[PDB]
């Protein structure tokens, strides 16, 4: 029971999730839409 | 109706001829 | 009461030419598409547009004297279709005949200021009157009659003389509809290769009009 | 009965930018851009698509102030489309894009007001 | 002069090569494609030493086949594809009566029924697309609706209509004011004048709109070359050259339209 | 970018070749004498960088085609601007060979564009269904848009990597570092556009009428360079070479 | 087979070639009679090897278009029309038979509905005005009456009547000396010895009504309409 | 479209300008020349007064219709040019 919660709860909930998306591509990444719109300036 | 009528045709012809002729010579001759 | 007409003599009981396929009325001049085939049959009045990809096939009448006639893209119109365009509608809408892409119109189907909606199947001998309207998506079955101003609801196979719901199509013929239609446009496509640009019947009326003179 | 396209169709009264009120037909779930192009108040060639980013606001309309709480609030997309082509960067607080209003059998007899055509060819 | 002769004589050696190039090509494909041929489909025949009466106001379209003894009145139309055989009986069509496409009209073999008689069609009559006539006596002032069927043995009265996709059974009568249809055909409602307006108003703009194409269907090859040229010339417009210019290009007579057909009459 | 917009289409497509190739010659016909102690080099490496930034930060905000392109010109402007930042024969042959490709592939899309403009064309979602309807433009356009983004095996790549290693040799490596993170946002507005004429499924078409003659085989022999170029490149490395050197001697 | 697709299509480019000289030719004399726009209807019309096969004693009419592997026997007759496309696989057409006017009898265009039947027509089958055979089959000496839309996996017996209009619905058998009509097709009556001999007495009667249009479609054209059409003024 | 309280302010103010016209009288239905005796000139004048506050024009078939001050007032509701 502990390795199947370690399976899920932790490999798959947190590491790889959206820790990684959040600094990724496309998490906070997408600031690009907040700033190139704002190239009109 | 053996003749051709249009002079400015015929004209373009002899001109369509020439300029293939010397073509021609020119890709030979050189 | 009259029972008297006087012939005319200088009326053509045999045209060398033939029938004209293509018949402009005044400024209105029909548009093929150089993808499109049109069957020598077919004729062609008035503003009708034929799109890429779109066939029509033998004895076809296409009229659009009165408004608008528009066939879309891969969407064919079958052996002796009669499409027709009035100047308007009961429903109020306009009553350009619009036929939208990936529309399988049946034989002997009689369309008059008819709006189909893109992927849909008109069966044979069907009959879509002024002001009709046929959803996306749907499939009207063979020999089904449908008065003016009704509509087909998306989705739905519909059949019978006065058309009535018969049920509701799947999911697997909703997305066969347009491969049905690619199908179709393969087959025009195969046809479109047998005529060549000029036809070479020329030399036969030269022919003839030596056999006579000039 | 039957279905029957009268049973989808909504009527409208649409304003020419000259003060005339003449009254359109549309149908229930299509845009009201596209009610308003059947009778030509507005060009088709101008607006093919009714689609958000093909547009910059050759659907522009003027809705009624009691009429305007009967519809989807303005979403952000809309409110960039219509503040860039106003000419003076300011919001009418009353006008909505015509490719993002779809009708309904519940926008009966609602008056819009059609204003003054603007250039698109290139 | 010795110009215009050489060129024609190259012209002419130019024609032979290629007409040996285009034997040459069809040898290849085996033979196997039937030549288009000229045409051979006649406008109006004769069958039994009989003859249409078409009259000089009527349009027939080249494409349809009037033949044998069928009588047609001032005014009337028969639209493309349409067929009329009357060959074995008569068929009479009244003055202002149009037949539209792909329509039928064919008559009985006289012995069908014992007592059959000849297909007629009386005035100001409108047959819709498709519809198939085997025997009718249909009455003036009548409505086919298109792709109604009537069989041999029925009549139309006057001010009656059919409505579209409808089978008429033999020896039925409709009669007037009645919108019979189905495909049992039975009755479905009576007529409003609204309705009458509408039948009289499409005789006469069917009447109205026969002229145009009957005009188009009639004219000579350098006649068309013309107005092909015409029509490309001034597809376009282009009215700040031309308020450069100082001129107005107008569009030519032969590329406008009466006004009678138009959807609400335009003059501009 | 609004007389880019504003101007006819086959205006705006002699605009944006003709005039930057003759400015470039006085601007190296000038470099020639006017190096005053690399006074030039400092400007056109700041209006470099800064043209390769607001070009890639100002494309992905724009919706018409034209504002599109009239954006990609001026990162192409500030990518070639590189190679005058270092005053090398290799950085001067990367400017030619990158005005050279720049120029092949900006006619190439304005002939595309004037194409789809005899059915006006204004929107990028105009072109949306055009892989149905043309299956064969949208692969010309696609290919067109993959040059302009810089992909390996097109000839827009070979431009942009001989002038990264002319930025390199001088020693300006915040050059590299500034055109690659632009190269990665140009490539992505790029195949964004890619992305509506294959993936998407829009619900009302635009159909276009068929070209022309002089525009087909315009678009087919540039569509061959592009494609072709990588595996014969020689002559135009050549011709540069020479060029390059002959500005002194 | 393959090898034969591709000797025809050399063949398309040569005679291609030999028209666009001859057209060349033609202008360089001042002619411009080429572009005559004439019909390029033909009653006969292949697709590929594909070639309709008509008795030399049977009727077609010249407006009928026939496409595709079509067989017709002797005696019977394809009136004005009439369209008859079987491409994607034949149509057989029996002897003393009469395809009457505006009628259709195709097969179906595609595989997706799945196997494309050939449509076989009997011997003195009468099929009515405008009726839409697709990819059915019907026995001989059988009747098909006016409008009727028989569709494909039909099968009407021998000495079999269908109604007019009827509407035939998919994979249905109608039994001999049965009269079918309807929307959808359903039994009615059954047919009388008066009938039959009705419908017997129809194909002859057809048979000699054909030789007689045919005869008159096998006269020369006329010259003077001819000259009157090259005339107008 | 307009609410209805500014329109009825604007049609039960003008209408006691006639020096006749009761002002107990007036109300959102009271018609002009049956309810309150009025004259085929006032019948037009008031129509005239309802064009005389506004720039906008009322069309000579749109004048002789209906005399009634609930119609009138509901017409000037469904006036978009009116504020
Ligand atoms: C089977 C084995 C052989 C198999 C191989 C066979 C080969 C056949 C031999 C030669 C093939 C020649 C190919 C050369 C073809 C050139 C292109 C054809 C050009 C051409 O339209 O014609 C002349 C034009 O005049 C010239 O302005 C320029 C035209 C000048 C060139 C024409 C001179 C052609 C003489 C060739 C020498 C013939 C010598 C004898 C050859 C035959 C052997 C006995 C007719 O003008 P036009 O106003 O009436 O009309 C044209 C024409 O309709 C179209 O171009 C346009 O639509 C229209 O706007 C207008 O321009
Ligand atoms: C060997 C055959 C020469 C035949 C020469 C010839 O036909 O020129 C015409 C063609 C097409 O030009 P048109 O639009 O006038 O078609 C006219 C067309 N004939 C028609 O029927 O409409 O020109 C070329 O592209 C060929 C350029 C290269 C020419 C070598
Ligand atoms: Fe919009
Ligand atoms: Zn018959």
């Amino acid at each position: 029971r502990s390795f199947l919660r370690f399976g899920y709860e932790v490999s798959f909930e947190a590491l790889d999730k959206g820790a990684i998306e959040i600094l990724g591509p496309y998490g906070i990444s997408y600031t690009f839409r907040r700033l190139a719109e704002r190239i009109s300036q | 109706p053996k003749v051709s009528e249009d002079k400015n045709r015929n004209y373009a012809v002899v001109a369509g001829v020439v300029a293939i002729v010397g073509s021609i010579g020119w890709y030979l001759k050189a | 009461p009259k029972s008297q007409v006087t012939p005319s003599p200088d009326r053509v009981k045999w045209d060398y030419r033939g029938q004209r396929q293509i018949i402009p009325l005044g400024q209105w001049l029909p548009k093929v598409a150089v993808d499109a085939y049109v069957a020598p049959n077919v004729v062609l009045a008035g503003q009708v547009t034929v799109w890429d990809g779109s066939s029509v096939w033998n004895g076809a009448v296409l009229r659009g004297d009165l408004n608008k006639i528009t066939v879309g893209f891969c969407s064919n119109v079958q052996e002796r279709c009669v499409v027709h365009a009035a100047w308007s509608s009961p429903t109020g809408l306009p009553a350009q005949t619009l036929i939208d892409r990936y529309v399988t119109v049946g034989a002997y189907s009689l369309l008059r200021s008819c709006t189909i909606e893109p992927e849909c199947i008109i069966g044979q001998h069907s009959i879509l009157m002024e002001g009709s309207l046929v959803e996306t998506r749907s499939i009207l079955e063979a020999g089904s009659v449908l008065p003016p101003g009704r509509r087909i609801p998306s989705g739905e196979l519909w059949g019978g003389n006065p058309a009535r719901f018969i049920r509701t199509l799947t999911n697997e013929e909703t997305l066969e509809i347009p491969k049905l239609a690619v199908a179709i446009n393969h087959l025009s496509g195969d046809y479109f290769s047998e005529f060549l640009p000029y036809s070479t019947i020329y030399l036969e009326v030269e022919k003839f009009k030596k056999s006579l003179g000039i | 009965g039957s279905k029957k396209v009268s049973d989808r169709i909504v009527k409208l009264s649409a304003i020419d930018p000259d003060g005339y009120k003449q009254d359109i037909i549309g149908l229930s779930g299509q845009t009201l851009l596209r009610a308003l192009t059947h009778t030509g108040l507005i060009d088709p060639a101008s607006h093919r698509l009714d689609d958000i980013e093909a547009c910059s606001a050759e659907c522009e309309v003027q809705i009624a102030e009691e009429w305007l709480e009967k519809l989807p609030p303005r979403t952000y997309d809309e409110e960039y489309v219509l503040k860039r082509s106003s000419r003076s960067r300011i919001l009418n607080k009353h006008s909505r894009l015509g490719c993002q209003v779809v009708l309904t059998q519940e926008l009966q007899g609602m008056v819009v007001a059609v204003p003054e055509a603007k250039p698109w060819d290139i | 002069g010795t110009l215009g002769r050489a060129i024609y004589t190259v012209g002419n050696w130019i024609r032979g090569t290629g007409q040996a190039l285009d034997r040459v090509g069809s040898l290849l494909q085996g033979s196997h494609r039937i030549e288009e041929h000229l045409s051979r489909h006649r406008t109006l025949m004769n069958v039994f030493d009989k003859s249409p009466l078409v009259d000089k106001d009527v349009f027939v379209a080249p494409s349809a086949s009037v033949i044998g003894d069928v009588q047609i009145g001032k005014g009337s139309s028969i639209w493309y594809g349409c067929v009329l055989r009357g060959d074995v009986n008569n068929i009479s069509v009244g003055s202002g009566t149009n037949i539209q496409d792909n329509t039928l009209v064919h008559v009985a073999k006289t012995n069908i029924s014992g007592k059959v008689l000849p297909t007629l069609i009386g005035d100001n009559v409108t047959v819709g697309h498709s519809a198939v006539i085997h025997g009718c006596t249909v009455e003036d002032d009548a409505f086919v609706g298109m792709g109604a069927t009537l069989l041999d043995g029925v009549v139309v009265e006057k001010h009656a209509m059919v409505a579209a996709g409808s089978l008429v059974k033999q020896n039925t009568r409709i009669p007037s004011g009645e919108v019979w249809g189905g495909n049992p055909a039975k009755f479905m409602r009576k007529l409003t004048d609204e309705e009458i307006v509408y039948i009289s108003q499409s005789a006469k703009n069917y009447i109205n709109l026969a002229q145009i194409h009957a005009s188009e269907n009639s004219k000579s090859f350098e006649q068309i070359e013309v107005e092909r040229a015409l029509r490309k010339k001034y597809a376009r417009k282009d009215e700040d050259y031309d308020s450069m210019l100082g001129i107005t290009r107008e569009t030519p007579p032969e590329l406008i339209l009466p006004d009678n057909v138009l959807p609400g009459g335009k003059p501009v | 970018p609004d007389i880019y917009e504003g101007s006819p289409t086959p205006v705006t497509a002699f605009l944006s070749i003709a005039p930057k190739i003759s400015i470039f010659a006085n601007i190296l016909r000038v470099f020639i004498y006017g190096s005053y102690g690399a006074t030039l080099q400092q400007i056109f490496f700041f209006c470099s960088i800064a043209s390769m930034i607001l070009g890639a930060l100002a494309a992905m905000a724009q919706t018409k085609v034209k504002r599109l392109l009239a954006y990609s010109s001026i990162g192409h402007v500030g990518y070639i601007c590189i190679g005058f930042s270092c005053g090398t024969i290799e950085g001067i042959q990367s400017l030619l060979i990158g005005i050279f490709i720049y120029a092949l592939m900006t006619m190439d899309a304005f002939a595309i564009v004037l194409a789809l403009r005899q059915t006006r064309v204004k929107y990028i979602a105009d072109l949306g269904a055009l892989a149905k309807t043309n299956p064969i433009l949208a692969i010309t356009f696609s290919i067109t848009m993959f040059s302009y983004a810089g992909i390996p095996p097109l000839a827009g790549f070979c431009s942009k990597f001989y002038l990264f290693f002319a930025a390199l040799g001088c020693g300006a490596y915040f050059l590299a570092l500034v055109g690659v993170v632009t190269s990665v946002i140009g490539c992505f507005y790029y195949i964004r556009l890619v992305k509506r004429m294959f993936f998407d499924t829009p619900r009302t078409w635009i159909l276009y009428e068929p070209m022309d003659r002089n525009k087909s085989l315009l678009l087919a022999m540039t569509s061959f360079f592009i494609t072709l170029f990588l595996l014969y490149p020689s002559p135009l490395f050549s011709v540069t070479h020479q060029m390059a050197l002959s500005l002194y001697l | 087979g393959t090898l034969g697709r591709a000797f025809y299509s050399v063949g398309f480019w040569i005679r291609e070639t030999g028209q666009a000289l001859d057209r060349l030719g033609c202008r360089l004399q001042g002619k411009n009679y080429f572009r005559e726009q004439l019909s390029r209807h033909r009653t006969l019309m292949n697709v590929f090897d594909k070639a309709p096969i008509v008795d030399k004693e049977a009727f077609v009419a010249p407006s009928a278009s026939v496409i595709g592997d079509v067989h017709i026997g002797r005696g019977s007759s394809i009136w004005y029309g009439c369209v008859l496309r079987g491409d994607v696989n034949t149509v057989s057409v029996g002897s003393g038979t009469n395809i009457q006017d505006n009628s259709l009898v195709h097969v179906a265009k595609s595989n997706l509905s799945g196997k494309v039947h050939p449509t076989i027509i009997g011997d003195n089958v009468t099929i009515g005005h405008s009726a839409v055979l697709h990819g059915c089959t019907v026995e001989d000496e059988t009747f098909i009456g006016m409008g009727a839309t028989l569709l494909d996996g039909v099968v009407v017996e021998k000495h079999g009547m269908v109604a007019a209009g009827a509407l035939v619905r998919q994979n249905t058998r109608i039994p001999s000396g049965e009269v079918w009509g309807g929307n959808p097709a359903r039994f009615l009556r059954k047919l009388t010895d008066e009938e039959i001999a009705f419908i017997s007495q129809s194909a002859t009667n057809y048979s000699n009504l054909a030789q007689a249009h045919a005869a008159e479609n096998a006269k020369p054209l006329n010259v003077i309409e001819f000259e009157k059409v090259l005339r107008k003024k | 479209f307009l609410d209805k309280s500014e329109v009825t302010d604007r049609v039960l103010s003008v209408v006691k300008n006639f020096q006749k016209v009761d002002p107990s009288k007036v109300t959102p239905k009271a018609n002009f020349q049956n309810d309150l005796g009025l004259d085929s000139l006032d019948s037009v004048e008031v129509v005239m007064a309802l064009e005389e506050e506004f720039g906008f024009e009322i069309p000579d078939n749109e004048a002789d219709k209906i005399q009634s001050i609930d119609l009138a007032v509901d017409f000037i509701a469904s006036h978009p040019q009116a504020k």
